[PDB]
């Protein structure tokens, strides 16, 4: 895969070897195929289809490597893992993997070794996925969602509590298959395989009420730290919920071309359109550090950052943007 | 107005520097000094970006 990266880079988390913030896509080079890219506050990891995990950036909380004397992984380097990796997620200063044996491991947050998180899971080969943001992780298998970490806004369960070290069952649909969990810094939205919202919890952004948003099928839900975005491909719209102090509400001016992909970082969004074949990638929201393009004033609207001959995959981090071809 | 509001009980106390901190979406941390908070300061600032947060306390 060909990977481009830009935005915040004070800890060399863009994998470019230098520590300068960048405002246009830069080729970042670890023939491995990228499964996905996950981002924490100041570290980045790339998982390839072969099961290898590579990372770069801050290691002062044990995000990437067991050597306490290693403060930062300056360039892309393999992450030592207990077994081949099938899925990965990051939190603020943490990295969590699902391995090929179906075991879940966490490092970071001051812990320098991968430690097993004992999630109740079946050994029947039902897909096991992990999602993470800020100080929470969830693990999904079948109809069940387990989670751990902060609970100060009742995102995992009620009543509030500072932190839950051991996994708790957040939701069991008792029926429909869960597709994924979209996570904000202190809230989450559970989506089924039909694109319907089945549950939501925590400090939900202003204007979003679970019971008013469970009607429509075929949605895609994305979350920034403090906002929810609902992409409706049938109508070619993105509906946003949040305060929008820094242009995070998706711009409502009519798009002339179909949206074929959406991703979010901490406080920005990344949009891909098909202009048929040519694909355009745009950013909206908070872009002080260059993660939305060269216009860094967080002005509203979609800012074009790249054009590609094939359909890209996009990923967002903490004021970082990733484009994978 | 401000980027967000954060509950004082959700911030992390750093006893070395005697300040409360909280992650910022830029990768750094918002900060409010203990002495400033004691005296009535209700805004935390980020050393790496222009975002600011209001610090609050809710009984609910
Ligand atoms: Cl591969
Ligand atoms: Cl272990
Ligand atoms: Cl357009
Ligand atoms: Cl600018
Ligand atoms: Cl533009
Ligand atoms: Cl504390
Ligand atoms: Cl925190
Ligand atoms: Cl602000
Ligand atoms: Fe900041
Ligand atoms: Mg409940």
């Amino acid at each position: 895969s060909c990977v481009y990266a830009f935005g915040s880079n004070g800890q060399r988390q863009l994998g470019l070897g230098h520590d300068e913030d960048m405002d246009t896509p830069q080729r970042s080079v670890p023939g491995a195929i990228v499964r996905k890219i996950a981002c924490g506050g100041n570290h980045s990891v790339m998982l390839t289809n072969d099961g290898n995990l590579v990372g770069c950036g801050d290691n002062r909380r044990g995000e990437l490597d067991s050597a306490q004397a290693l403060r930062q992984v300056h360039d892309w380097r393999p992450v030592e893992v207990p077994a081949p990796v099938v899925d990965v997620a990051c939190g603020w200063d943490t990295t969590v993997i699902v391995d090929a044996d179906g075991r879940v491991w966490q490092r970071g947050g001051g812990c320098y070794e991968f430690t097993q998180q004992h999630v109740p899971l079946n050994s029947n080969d039902e897909r096991i996925a992990v999602y993470g943001c800020f100080q929470n992780f969830v693990v999904v298998q079948g109809t069940r969602v387990y989670g751990w970490g902060s609970n100060t806004k009742c995102q995992l369960q009620e009543p509030k509590s500072r932190s839950l070290k051991e996994p708790v069952l957040v939701y069991d649909t008792g029926s429909v298959a869960v597709d994924y969990v979209a996570m904000g810094k202190d809230f989450m939205v559970i989506v089924d395989e039909g694109g319907r919202i089945v549950h939501a919890s925590g400090r939900l952004p202003t204007g979003f009420e679970l019971k008013q948003q469970q009607k429509r099928h075929n949605l895609v839900v994305l979350c920034m730290w403090t906002s929810i975005h609902l992409w409706n491909a049938r109508l070619n719209t993105v509906e946003s919920f949040g305060r929008g102090t820094h242009s995070q509400l998706f711009p409502q001016e009519r798009l002339d071309f179909p949206i074929v992909g959406v991703a979010t970082g901490s406080e920005h969004g990344i949009l891909t359109t098909a202009n048929q074949h040519c694909y355009n990638v745009y950013c909206w929201g908070w872009g002080e550090h260059g993660n939305c393009g060269p216009q860094k004033g967080s002005q509203p609207g979609l800012q074009l950052v790249g054009q590609y001959s094939g359909k890209p995959r996009v990923f967002g981090g903490c004021a970082t943007t990733w484009i994978v071809l | 107005s401000t980027y967000d509001e954060i509950e004082i009980e959700d911030m992390t106390f750093e006893p070395e520097n005697q300040m409360f901190t909280y992650p910022c979406p830029c990768g750094d941390r918002f900060q409010i000094y203990l002495d400033d908070m004691f005296e009535g300061e209700k805004v935390a600032v980020c050393p790496s970006c222009s975002l600011m947060i209001d610090v609050v306390h809710h009984h609910h």
